[PDB]
């Protein structure tokens, strides 16, 4: 339920 | 499916459809073939819609400028007028209906915009646009206007735009250069700049349309107006002593109005091609035929030599011709549709103030000279967006009803945020979403490209948009709320190193994200997907990629 931040950054890598 | 034994005809609502209907009644009494004359709205775009499917009218009336496109699409049939019949019409009007060396429609009449003025009010109409503002200043003192015409159609404001140097497609060696568009040059800019200054100075309203202008003039509320021959009919029945004369001159140069040739085409999917030819050749295109129509609403200079020589004495027709000479014939190439839409958008955006003259003519020049590279980039972003959701356990572990629910009202903002970060400027060439909406979309999008966000900001922001607790009927609502709060806390820490400026950045990014949520999901489809895959259900398509349907 925590550290969703690190998850988002990793998941949105496809847009780099 | 276009019924056999019958003849359906479509014509613009401002023409003399009643006079035409009569010619149809005579035709129906002689042959026994029923003829229905209809005048749908947006006919200019409605015809091709149904024409493709195989239905629609048997005969279609409109200016030649559009027929070229219908021809390329294969929606028209090549007319077969024998030599003898061709000699009855002016060879000048035959070129207007000739595309790629084939006659694709019957020429009816030549129309051109002229200046109609109220003699009692303006015993002497102005010779230059420049002298109009001052003329309106005093007329207002008597509860009246100076000039009032339709601003919703670039057709009426074109004369002014092209007066100085504006133009559609450069013409050289009997050919049009589809890459040379002059809608954003020095000339065109000045013309449209003048029009806008007329509105700003309260000399003219921006919402002024055809109906408003016509009513205002026929009632004696405005001193002048700009219209074509078809408009002389309603003025007569009104207590107004008008006069048709040459259009004002802008910057010493005359106004160049686009000349059009009202033409009649035969649907390529009609089984009454013969019944059609017979009607347009032995009934309509005749002295009595064109008179009945003209009787209802003026056709200007008829293509039929015989009947033309009779009306040649009319001083009004002479004015229309004088103006036509100053102007040029409308191109009939397929791109004309893209042109008109691009110009229509520019003129309306500048008049309403949503854009500056330079900004408007900037997008038009780019759109007028149309790649679906935009859509293809939206598809990549969408797919990208699917990969983003397939990852991120936080979303995958949510109840499926919640997943479908968050998706139903977030794919919009999520998608737009994707286009932003993917750095893809769009070229909305829609040769019907409201201009206001489209304009609002890009403003928001350009707002993101100027703010230059980083990979972290985008990521954390997407989280703020995805996990929305306010979504009705949500099961893990409390958890989703805790997930959004985290992304919001992270979005702040990425902007914490501050002393002054980062403070106004958080509020900026946030409000920008909010404007994204207020964008019609419907609009998005029609602007980025529909043009490449027809009607589409994004919610449905997305639930398939994520196996939720
Ligand atoms: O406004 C763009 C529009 O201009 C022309 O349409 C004219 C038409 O030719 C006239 O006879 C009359 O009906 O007014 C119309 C404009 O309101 C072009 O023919 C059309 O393709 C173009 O979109």
């Amino acid at each position: 339920m925590h550290r969703v931040s690190a998850a988002l950054e990793e998941a949105n890598k496809v847009f780099l | 499916k276009i019924e056999e034994g019958k003849l359906v005809i479509w014509i613009n609502g401002d023409k003399g459809y009643n006079g035409l209907a009569e010619v149809g009644k005579k035709f129906e009494k002689d042959t026994g073939i029923k003829v229905t004359v209809e005048h749908p709205d947006k006919l200019e775009e409605k015809f091709p819609q149904v024409a493709a499917t195989g239905d629609g009218p048997d005969i279609i009336f409109w200016a030649h400028d559009r027929f070229g496109g219908y021809a390329q699409s294969g929606l028209l049939a090549e007319i077969t007028p024998d030599k003898a019949f061709q000699d009855k019409l002016y060879p000048f009007t035959w070129d207007a209906v000739r595309y790629n060396g084939k006659l694709i429609a019957y020429p009816i009449a030549v129309e051109a915009l002229s200046l109609i003025y109220n003699k009692d009010l303006l015993p002497n109409p102005p010779k230059t646009w420049e002298e109009i503002p001052a003329l309106d200043k005093e007329l207002k003192a008597k509860g009246k206007s100076a000039l009032m015409f339709n601003l919703q159609e670039p057709y009426f404001t074109w004369p002014l735009i092209a007066a100085d140097g504006g133009y559609a497609f450069k013409y050289e060696n009997g050919k049009y250069d589809i890459k040379d568009v002059g809608v954003d040059n020095a000339g065109a800019k000045a013309g449209l700049t003048f029009l806008v200054d007329l509105i700003k100075n309260k000399h003219m309203n921006a919402d002024t349309d055809y109906s408003i202008a016509e009513a205002a003039f026929n009632k004696g509320e405005t001193a002048m107006t700009i219209n074509g021959p078809w408009a002389w009919s309603n003025i007569d029945t009104s207590k107004v002593n008008y006069g048709v004369t040459v259009l004002p001159t802008f910057k010493g140069q005359p106004s160049k109005p686009f000349v059009g040739v009202l033409s009649a085409g035969i649907n390529a999917a009609s089984p009454n091609k013969e019944l059609a030819k017979e009607f347009l050749e032995n009934y309509l295109l005749t002295d009595e035929g064109l008179e009945a129509v003209n009787k209802d609403k003026p056709l200007g200079a008829v293509a039929l030599k015989s009947y033309e020589e009779e009306l040649a004495k009319d001083p009004r027709i002479a004015a229309t011709m004088e103006n036509a000479q100053k102007g040029e014939i409308m191109p009939n190439i397929p791109q004309m549709s893209a042109f008109w839409y691009a110009v229509r958008t520019a003129v309306i955006n500048a008049a309403s103030g949503r854009q500056t003259v330079d900004e408007a003519l900037k997008d038009a020049q780019t759109n007028a000279a149309a790649p679906h590279r935009t859509c293809r980039e939206a598809l990549d972003v969408l797919a990208k967006t699917v990969a983003f959701l397939r990852n991120l356990p936080s979303f995958c572990h949510l109840p499926h009803d919640d997943q479908r629910r968050l998706l139903e009202c977030c794919w919009g903002p999520l998608f737009l945020l994707g286009l932003a970060q993917d750095a893809v400027t769009f070229e909305v060439a829609e040769a019907q979403p409201s201009l206001a909406a489209v304009q609002w979309l890009q403003r928001c999008l350009e707002s993101f490209w100027s703010l230059e966000l980083g990979p972290k900001e985008y990521a954390y922001l997407k989280g703020t948009i995805l996990f929305n607790p306010d979504v009705p009927g949500l099961r893990a609502s409390c958890h989703i709320a805790h997930l959004q709060q985290e992304a919001h806390w992270a979005l702040c820490e990425v902007l914490e190193p501050w002393y002054p400026a980062s403070q106004g950045r958080l509020a900026r990014i946030l409000l920008m994200a909010s404007t994204l949520r207020n964008i019609p999901g419907t609009l998005l489809v029609d602007l980025f997907f529909r043009p490449i895959m027809g009607d589409v259900d994004i919610t449905e398509l997305l639930e398939d990629m994520l196996l939720l349907r």
